[PDB]
């Protein structure tokens, strides 16, 4: 049929007309096909003769069905699609299987060629004349215009969903108990009523849906889980991701890694600790998609735990709105974090793992903060609500930090869990000068045409050192002239610096970054008992500071 | 509410389209109390579902009155106010009173509730398209557009503007001394009359805006009286600029100097007239940084005349009607937070402070989003805009929760930088 529903004004974008595409010669074959499908859709309403000078026009083509059995029209709206006006989007997200409620019974219907069962606005219609050619371009030809919703427009997606949730109102308000998810074609229909009282109300909504010009399976439902939808498996009692098999062979190709990686990610959100940290650092450098790539020891490691993960299946149960949600946290190898998210304990809703690295220079707390945020986020879109956090952190080491970091930070309300490895700080600088402690005044110089620059330091026990470089820059001089200062350090050490980029770095206890250099000032900073870093602007003639800016500068500076 | 009337026609700035801003995920709450506000906006023809074919949006919250557990609707129309400028800002502009900001004090009245009287062009409505979400995607999630002045757009006051003059000319007329100033949804009231008296003519001003339907209680709806104390008062002529405050120790180590000269050398870029050749004092040689030092007699002088110059206002910097506002927040410690405003890096325009104040919580977004409140609105009294702030925070943490304490009914423009170790200076 086609609905009896009201239709949807729709325009072209604005300053805009018709298309008009010249139909490119046909073959006999083609033409025959053509005709036979069009004289079918003209008894049914779908589209209707025209002619009269309709400007407009739209190229069509017939390719053969799967193991070619019958003709397909197809209709490329290349054009027309450009001069038609934008759309709401039909979906902003995707419901996450364990933000579903626990339901009783659950069946899926699919609308029958759904786009064409829907009209389309009168004024409209006009726009999606297209042609069907005579024998090698001799005559005129059947000229046709669409009165429900083409295949490939624009608007066909949009206004069917919408035509679909005002069609299903009625129902759904003389139903509050009875769930409906509309996807597309198909019509997802749960509820917590019995098998009978179910297929009672399935039947009561083909109904319903049929008074409207939608047709639906008889017992064809497809319904009776489990059903594989956007590659989970879905039970109305439990969750999974679609089985996930990993290949086993002897050499993997770039292309193969890639598929690997993908699918360890996908199912990453209800198996607990999968790694992809190693097989990701293969992937690294632009390889041919062909390209033979050696597995590494962590790499077959890492493949290894995780083929050990999959070999039992995992499901995830569904939510309990009358509960509070648990999120719990815990630290893999460095960078890489996981958590799960459950009610009642051990029966988890979900599952996930961070590891973004977010700028170099970081440290745990910063990471474990964002992953917090991550888990937070996802919470509130999926069941509208934060969950109570279990972190491996002590109350103390968090409070410490927060207090102390420029940035904000707040975090929703948390508990500690002693899940080593537990999350601390590695080292802390001084507030105020190490008294009885040598006092380094380091700096750095660079020529920016040759690229030599010497990085040195002077202490107030008139030790001096300065060691050239060879292609660094100014920054770099700065922070190998403190590595130097640690280096030829006691355990506590005073340093003066006057370059506000290394303040900043250090300043943020970062206990891992990208820079070479960074990271071994951190095991320095680590070995250490106290260190107090200060700063002071270059070239004032500043006590100290000028003394090191000398033997420095001097060559080329 | 008010009679219908000729639409004002309104137009966007041509070269540029309807908003389309995506709407922040909401909780289950904040979810519900929309669809009831909206529910209840729809039956009284305020706002109109609509189909697919609107291609629109700008996101909406929801907020808390002042602690009142009566739910207000916040929708952000940030893009839309900036794709509207010209017609707010040239063609029906708002004048700001300098004198305001001079008042013993002012009292912040909301009037959005009349915009809801007059309808606006039935050619604009759909550049208001804002969406209802829903949780987990579960269904498509309510859409409509308004058929009035929507509450949180600077198009409402400029258009209402006529009828404001018409409702508050008697008042007007009665008190010449009494300062009155729109500016989106709020009327700044400000007078240099004795509280009490100021009170009592703020209580007969709400009997006048009365007669055209405006019940207006103050403070956010004061439903539980925790500290407060009439309906939400400001004291300009009490703000004091944050001076650069340079230490007074009765010893001065290496490094307390080199600190102090490193204070100084950064506020020579701002407060021209700073000096510290005389006080390089001690700090030449290679001294330990504890070592103690004396005290020569130019430095007395030098630190003395500097402060003398800091704590004034920076000579030569003069705001700019055209150029936008900044505002920039340090974060403290302890509660406290420090902010400079300006249009041209560091070149302030002024600076304050902010602190717990034997109150506040220990959230560092809940303290945060205050200072934002109370910075925009010093704002709005004393230059009529509001500054773009640059917040030291993680753009997520932020987008998740500011609503969460959020109360007034603007957003200001942010930008989420990262602060520079330069806090040390205060300013
Ligand atoms: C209407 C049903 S409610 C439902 N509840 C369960 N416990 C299990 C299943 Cl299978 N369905 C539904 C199905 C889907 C599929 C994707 O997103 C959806 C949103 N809602």
């Amino acid at each position: 049929p086609i609905s009896p529903i009201e239709t949807v004004p729709v325009k072209l974008k604005p300053g805009m007309d018709g298309p008009k595409v010249k139909q490119w010669p046909l073959t006999e074959e083609k033409i025959k096909a053509l005709v036979e499908i069009c004289t079918e859709m003209e008894k049914e309403g779908k589209i209707s003769k025209i002619g009269p000078e309709n400007p407009y026009n739209t190229p069509v083509f017939a390719i053969k069905k799967k193991d070619s059995t019958k003709w397909r029209k197809l209709v490329d709206f290349r054009e027309l699609n450009k001069r038609t006006q934008d759309f709401w989007e039909v979906q902003l997200g995707i419901p996450h299987p364990a933000g579903l409620k626990k339901n009783k019974s659950v069946t899926v219907l699919d609308v029958g060629d759904a786009y064409f069962s829907v009209p389309l606005d009168e004024d409209f219609r006009k726009y999606t004349a297209f042609t069907i050619p005579s024998i090698n371009n001799e005559t005129p030809g059947i000229r046709y215009q669409y009165n429900v919703l083409p295949q490939g427009w624009k608007g066909s997606p949009a206004i069917f969903q919408s035509s679909m949730t005002k069609i299903l109102e009625p129902f759904k308000k003389q139903n509050p108990d009875i769930v409906i998810y509309q996807y597309m074609d198909d019509l997802y229909v749960g509820s917590d009523l019995e098998i009978g009282q179910h297929r009672t109300k399935i039947e009561e909504l083909r109904q319903h849906l049929l008074r409207w010009g939608l047709t639906t399976p008889d017992k064809k439902h497809q319904k009776e889980p489990p059903f594989l939808w956007m590659g989970y498996e879905l039970h109305p009692d439990k969750w999974t991701v679609q089985p996930i098999v990993l290949p086993e062979k002897d050499s993997w190709t770039v292309n193969d890694i890639q598929k690997l990686v993908g699918k360890l990610n996908w199912a990453s959100q209800i198996y607990p600790g999968i790694k992809v940290r190693q097989l990701c650092k293969l992937l690294r450098g632009t390889k041919a998609l062909t390209e033979v790539i050696p597995l590494t020891e962590e790499a077959e490691l890492e493949l290894a735990e995780n083929r050990e993960i999959l070999k039992e299946p995992v499901h995830g149960v569904y939510y309990d709105p009358s509960k509070d949600l648990i999120a719990e946290i815990q630290k893999q190898g460095q960078g890489q974090w996981t958590y799960q998210i459950y009610q009642e304990p051990f029966k988890n809703l979900k599952t996930g793992k961070y590891a973004r690295m977010r700028g170099a220079h970081t440290n745990d707390v910063k990471q474990l903060t964002e992953a917090v945020q991550k888990i937070t986020t996802e919470s509130i879109v999926i069941w509208g609500k934060t969950p109570k956090f279990k972190l491996p952190i002590q109350k103390e080491t968090w409070e410490t930090w927060w207090t102390e970091y420029w940035q904000a930070t707040w975090i929703p309300e948390w508990e500690f869990v002693n899940t080593p490895p537990l999350v601390k700080l590695w080292y802390q600088l001084e507030k105020e000068p190490i008294v009885g402690a040598e006092t380094f005044y380091v700096d750095g110089a660079a020529n920016r045409e040759t690229k030599l620059g010497k990085a040195g330091y002077v202490t107030n026990k008139g030790r001096q050192k300065v060691v050239p470089l060879t292609n660094t820059t100014n920054q770099k001089t700065q922070l190998q002239a403190i590595y130097l200062a640690l280096q030829d350090s006691g355990l506590e050490v005073n340093i003066v610096t006057d370059s506000q980029y290394a303040l900043g770095i250090i300043q943020a206890q970062p206990d891992k970054s990208e820079s070479e250099l960074v990271n071994q000032i951190i095991e320095q900073l680590i070995k250490k008992e106290k260190v107090y870093l200060a700063w002071v602007p270059a070239h004032k003639g500043i006590g100290g500071n000028e003394q090191v800016d000398k033997l420095v500068s001097a060559g080329i500076r | 509410p008010i009679s219908p009337i000729e639409t004002v026609p309104v137009k966007l700035k041509p070269g540029m389209d309807g908003p389309k801003v995506k709407q922040w995920p909401l909780t289950e709450e904040k979810i519900k109390a929309l669809v009831e506000i909206c529910t209840e906006m729809e039956k009284e023809g305020k706002i109109s579902k609509i189909g697919p074919e609107n291609p629109y949006n700008t996101p909406v919250f929801a907020i808390k009155k002042k602690d009142s557990t009566k739910w207000r609707k916040l929708v952000d129309f940030r893009e839309l106010n900036k794709r509207t400028q010209d017609f707010w800002e040239v063609q029906l502009g708002i004048p700001h009173p300098a004198g305001l900001k001079k008042n013993k004090s002012v009292t912040v009245l909301d009037v959005g509730d009349a915009y809801f009287s007059v309808p606006l062009d039935e050619d604009f409505r759909k550049y208001t398209a804002f969406t209802i979400p829903s949780i987990n995607n579960e269904t498509p999630g309510i859409r409509y557009q308004y058929n009035v002045l929507p509450q949180g757009w600077k198009g409402s006051p400029a258009i209402f503007q006529s009828s404001m003059t018409k409702i508050l000319e008697p008042f007007k007329k009665q008190n010449p001394d009494i300062v009155i100033y729109q500016y989106m949804d709020d009327l700044y009231v400000g007078s240099d009359l004795e509280i009490g008296q100021h009170r009592t003519k703020i209580e007969e001003l709400r009997q006048h805006l009365l007669r055209w339907g405006l019940t207006t209680p103050d403070k956010k709806h004061q439903k539980e009286p925790p500290f407060l104390w009439m309906g939400y008062e400001l004291h300009p002529d009490k703000w004091t600029v944050q001076p650069i405050v340079l230490p007074e120790k009765d010893s001065w180590t290496v490094n307390d100097i080199q600190k102090l000269v490193g204070k100084l050398n950064w506020a020579s870029q701002i407060y021209p007239g700073i000096k510290v050749r005389q006080l390089c004092k001690l700090l030449r040689g290679t001294k330990a940084l504890t070592e103690v030092i004396p005290l020569t007699e130019e430095a007395e002088l030098e630190l003395a005349e500097n402060r003398e110059i800091l704590k004034e206002p920076v000579h030569g910097v003069y705001y700019d009607p055209s150029k936008d506002l900044i505002a920039e927040i340090q974060k403290q410690g302890q509660g406290q937070w420090t902010y400079q405003i300006y249009q041209e890096p560091f070149k302030n325009l002024k600076t304050g402070k902010y602190a717990r104040m034997r109150g506040a919580h220990t959230n560092d977004v809940k303290q945060l989003t205050e200072a934002v409140q109370k910075i925009t609105t010093e704002s709005i009294v004393i230059w009529g805009k509001t500054p773009k702030f640059k917040l030291p925070i993680q753009k997520e943490t932020w987008e998740t929760w500011w609503t969460e304490y959020w109360q007034a009914t603007w957003i200001p423009e942010w930008e989420f930088v990262n602060t520079p170790p330069l806090v040390k200076l205060w300013y």
